[PDB]
């Protein structure tokens, strides 16, 4: 129903369900590894 | 290793800091959870800031006095992912804000009138732009300098 | 139409606002007489809330052509 | 100067352009050829302050006059009272 | 406005740039106008000259 | 004043208009015409109606009595006229003049509107170091 050479619109702020979310999944990543400062690797 | 001392094999300083500070955290030889199912001090948020024991990882990590630990990275003895190998993240990841900020734009200011599409959102992230960052290999690094963006172009 | 009347000209004089920029144009003046003809018009606005101005050959430099 | 800032535009047509501004401005003055022909940039403008109500609106295609007079009167600022 | 009744839509209006004086957000691209319809959004000199609906 | 009450633009009291500086220097009054009587706006703040006479209001400074039109003309009539009074006669002949309206062609008085050259690239800066022999004092 999407195919080649772009697609739908889309609000003012799809950035608070941007913001909010994606970012979010971060604390997710900020929990998963709950610690940072340099970073192991794979 | 460098100018502050060295990792965690051995920090004295870091030593104490482990143990008063968090561990008083304790302080409160009780409050009351003999069984009881809630109030999580007890266990982690300690254990999670301390079973983080004489084991970190192990890092390196140079630790100054009062053994907070410093950065040095200058890729050398121990150091060199605490810049580089998250600072090429930083460039990989930005880049590809930017290369498809060049994107879901150059594609657009054409066919009818197309004074304000992007107040609303053609292709929201650009979707179709997408992974135009990913699938960047070179990419920028050569088409950017020759053709397109074309010294004609600047 | 024969020669070029009105069909891509750049603006060269630095107070108008889209300047060095290139838009399109629209009835260029006819007769030998005066000074300020043609009429040229871009989508970017400018400082004024409405922007459709007129320039005049003594310069279009367009240049390159 | 005594008031001198430049309005002038090419046009000087005055018809869905512009009026505003107390007194200072009786103009159409028609140069011998300027499309709605009527010109210029004022008339006598020792009389009234000093607004930008000027353009605002009808165009000056450059600038648009603000305050520079400097050498300023009373009965050019309100207050001589 | 249409879009375009005044009679004879119920199709609503989403897509065709502007409203909110006449000159209006004009085709011709701008930032302001996106503090303005926040700021003064709710205002009236514009609406409708007629207090009616205002109130409602 | 009243042995010689000659009024025409009624109004009762106000802190508004005229105070001292229009007697020990200039004056500036606006005069007009009208149908039938009705009430009207002001300048410095009240409020009245009209009738005739002359219906000749005077006015503090000219800025003033002019507004008479920037709403006083959303409100029918060709006619309204200010003038100059001094604390004694004329020059500066104010709404008298030639023609009236500020947008017809009979002469053209003064303006000009060039300088020494136009608008033309002035990234040419101030010039000679203002010396008494060289035409800029225009
Ligand atoms: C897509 C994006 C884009 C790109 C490629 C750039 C690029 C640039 N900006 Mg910039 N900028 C942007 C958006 C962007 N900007 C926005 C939205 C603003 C807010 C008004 C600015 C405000 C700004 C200022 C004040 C300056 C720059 C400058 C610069 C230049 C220096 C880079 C820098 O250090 O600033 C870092 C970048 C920012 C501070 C911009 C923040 C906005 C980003 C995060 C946009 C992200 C994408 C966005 C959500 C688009 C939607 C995606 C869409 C496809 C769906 C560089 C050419 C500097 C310059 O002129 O020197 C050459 C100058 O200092 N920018
Ligand atoms: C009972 C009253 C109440 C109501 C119903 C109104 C209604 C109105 N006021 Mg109003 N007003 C009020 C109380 C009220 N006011 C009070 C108490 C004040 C004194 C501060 C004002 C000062 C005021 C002014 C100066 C203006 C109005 C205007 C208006 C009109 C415009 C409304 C609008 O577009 O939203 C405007 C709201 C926004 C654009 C949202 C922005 C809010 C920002 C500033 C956030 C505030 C800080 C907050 C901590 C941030 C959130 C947290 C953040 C950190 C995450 C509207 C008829 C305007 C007008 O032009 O009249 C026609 C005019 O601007 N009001
Ligand atoms: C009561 C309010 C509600 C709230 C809290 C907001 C809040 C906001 N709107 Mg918004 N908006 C609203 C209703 C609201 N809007 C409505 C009803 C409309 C009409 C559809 C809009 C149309 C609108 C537009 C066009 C924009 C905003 C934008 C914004 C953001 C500007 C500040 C910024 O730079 O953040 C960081 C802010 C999130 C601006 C924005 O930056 O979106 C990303 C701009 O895009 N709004
Ligand atoms: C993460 C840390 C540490 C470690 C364990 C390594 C490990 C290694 N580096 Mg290296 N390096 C480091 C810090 C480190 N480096 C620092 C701080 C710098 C900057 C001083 C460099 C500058 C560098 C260069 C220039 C090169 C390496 C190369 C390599 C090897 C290839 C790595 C690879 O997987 O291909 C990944 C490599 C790419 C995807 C392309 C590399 C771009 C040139 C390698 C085993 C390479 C090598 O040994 O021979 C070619 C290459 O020469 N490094
Ligand atoms: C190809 C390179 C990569 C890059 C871009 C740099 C870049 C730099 N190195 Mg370096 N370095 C690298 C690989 C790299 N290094 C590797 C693989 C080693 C191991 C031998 C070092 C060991 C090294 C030392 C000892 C120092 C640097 C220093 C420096 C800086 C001078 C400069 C920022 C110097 C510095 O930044 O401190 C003054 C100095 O400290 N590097
Ligand atoms: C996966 C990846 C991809 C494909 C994108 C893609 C994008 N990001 Mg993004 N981002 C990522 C990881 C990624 N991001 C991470 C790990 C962080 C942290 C961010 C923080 C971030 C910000 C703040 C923004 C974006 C934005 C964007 C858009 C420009 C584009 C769709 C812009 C929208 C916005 O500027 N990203
Ligand atoms: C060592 C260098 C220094 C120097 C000498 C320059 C020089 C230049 N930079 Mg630059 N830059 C520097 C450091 C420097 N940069 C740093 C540290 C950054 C951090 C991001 C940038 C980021 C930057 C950006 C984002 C841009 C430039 C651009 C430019 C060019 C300006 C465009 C121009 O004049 O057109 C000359 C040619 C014509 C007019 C035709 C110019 C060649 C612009 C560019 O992309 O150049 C290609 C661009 O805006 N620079
Ligand atoms: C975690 C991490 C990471 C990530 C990163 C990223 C990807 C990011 C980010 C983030 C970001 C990316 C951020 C940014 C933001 C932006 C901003 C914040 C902007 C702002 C803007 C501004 C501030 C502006 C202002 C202004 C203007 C507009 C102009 C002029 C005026 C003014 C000044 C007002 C990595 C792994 C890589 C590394 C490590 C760490
Ligand atoms: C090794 C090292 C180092 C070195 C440094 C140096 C030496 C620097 C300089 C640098 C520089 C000298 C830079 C500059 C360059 C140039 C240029 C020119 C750049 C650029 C660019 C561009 C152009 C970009 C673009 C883009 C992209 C790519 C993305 C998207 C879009 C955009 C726009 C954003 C440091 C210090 C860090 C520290 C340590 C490490
Ligand atoms: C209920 C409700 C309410 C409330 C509201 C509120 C109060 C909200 C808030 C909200 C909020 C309060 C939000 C916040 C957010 C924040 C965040 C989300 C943070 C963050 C983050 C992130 C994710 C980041 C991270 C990072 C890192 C890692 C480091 C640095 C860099 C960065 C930043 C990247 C009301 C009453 C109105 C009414 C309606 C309903
Ligand atoms: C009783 C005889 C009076 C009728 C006058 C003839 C005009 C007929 C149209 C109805 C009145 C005009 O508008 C009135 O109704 C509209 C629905 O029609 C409402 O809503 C709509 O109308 C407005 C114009 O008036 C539009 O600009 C608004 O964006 C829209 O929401 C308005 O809140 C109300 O102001
Ligand atoms: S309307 Fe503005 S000529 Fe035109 S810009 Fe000069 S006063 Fe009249
Ligand atoms: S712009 Fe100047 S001259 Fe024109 S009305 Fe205002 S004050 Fe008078």
């Amino acid at each position: 129903m999407r195919d080649f050479k772009t697609y739908l619109s889309v609000a003012p702020v799809l950035s608070t369900l941007w913001f909010g979310s994606l970012a979010g999944l971060l604390i997710e990543i900020n929990r998963f590894f709950p610690d940072a400062l340099t970073f192991p690797f794979f | 290793d460098i100018a502050g001392l060295t990792p965690c094999k051995e920090s004295k300083q870091f030593a104490k800091r482990e143990k008063q500070a968090l561990k008083k955290l304790q302080a409160s030889l009780k409050l009351y959870a003999d069984d009881s199912a809630p109030a999580l001090a007890i266990k982690a948020t300690m254990e999670k800031t301390k079973k983080r024991f004489d084991n970190y990882g192990k890092y390196g990590l140079l630790c100054g006095s009062d053994g907070l630990p410093h950065l040095i990275v200058s890729g050398d003895q121990r150091h060199w992912g605490e810049f580089i190998t998250p600072g090429i993240l930083f460039l990989y990841i930005a880049g590809w804000i930017g290369w498809v900020g060049r994107s879901y734009l150059i594609a657009i200011r054409d066919e009818k009138k197309p004074t304000q599409k992007e107040i609303i959102i053609d292709v929201p992230l650009a979707s179709s732009l997408l992974f135009r960052g990913f699938s960047w290999p070179v990419a920028a690094y050569r088409e950017l300098l020759n053709g397109e963006l074309v010294d004609n172009n600047f | 139409i024969g020669p070029k009347r009105g069909s891509k000209v750049k603006i060269l004089r630095r107070e108008s606002y889209w300047f060095k920029n290139v838009g399109s144009v629209v009835a260029v003046d006819q007769d030998p007489k005066t000074r300020y003809p043609v009429v040229v018009r871009f989508a970017k606005v400018n400082y004024a809330n409405i922007s459709t101005n007129n320039y005049a050959l003594d310069e279009v430099e367009e240049v390159a052509a | 100067m005594s008031h001198s800032v430049k309005i002038y535009d090419t046009c000087i047509g005055c018809t869905q352009c512009v009026r505003a501004c107390p007194t200072d401005v009786l103009e159409m003055i028609p140069w011998g050829g300027c499309k709605a022909k009527q010109i210029a940039s004022a008339p006598r403008t020792e009389d009234c302050v000093g607004c930008k109500r000027c353009e605002s609106a009808c165009p000056t295609d450059f600038l648009s006059v603000r305050v520079y007079l400097w050498h300023e009167t009373t009965r050019s600022m309100g207050l001589a009272y | 406005l249409v879009d375009r009744d005044p009679i004879k839509t119920s199709f609503e209006q989403w897509a065709k740039p502007g409203h909110f004086s006449r000159t209006i957000a004009k085709g011709p691209d701008t930032t302001t106008w996106i503090w303005n319809l926040h700021a003064d959004a709710h205002d009236f000199d514009s609406h409708t000259s007629d207090l009616e609906e205002i109130s409602r | 004043e009243l042995d010689p009450n000659t009024p025409s633009p009624i109004f009762a009291g106000s802190t508004g208009g005229l105070l001292r500086k229009a007697q020990v220097e200039e004056f500036y009054v606006i005069t007009w015409e009208s149908p039938k009587e009705q009430i009207f706006e002001m300048p410095t703040g009240g409020a009245a109606i009209m009738r005739e006479g002359p219906n000749l209001l005077k006015l503090a400074r000219k800025e003033q009595c002019l507004a008479l039109g920037t709403r006083l003309r959303s409100k029918y009539k060709i006619k309204y006229q200010f003038y100059r009074v001094f604390p004694s006669g004329e020059v500066q002949y104010l709404h008298p003049k030639d023609g009236v309206y500020p947008e017809k062609v009979n002469p053209g008085r003064q303006g000009v509107g060039l300088n020494m050259r136009s608008i033309g690239k002035n990234v040419s800066p101030i010039e000679v170091k203002f010396t008494g022999k060289q035409p800029y004092d225009l």
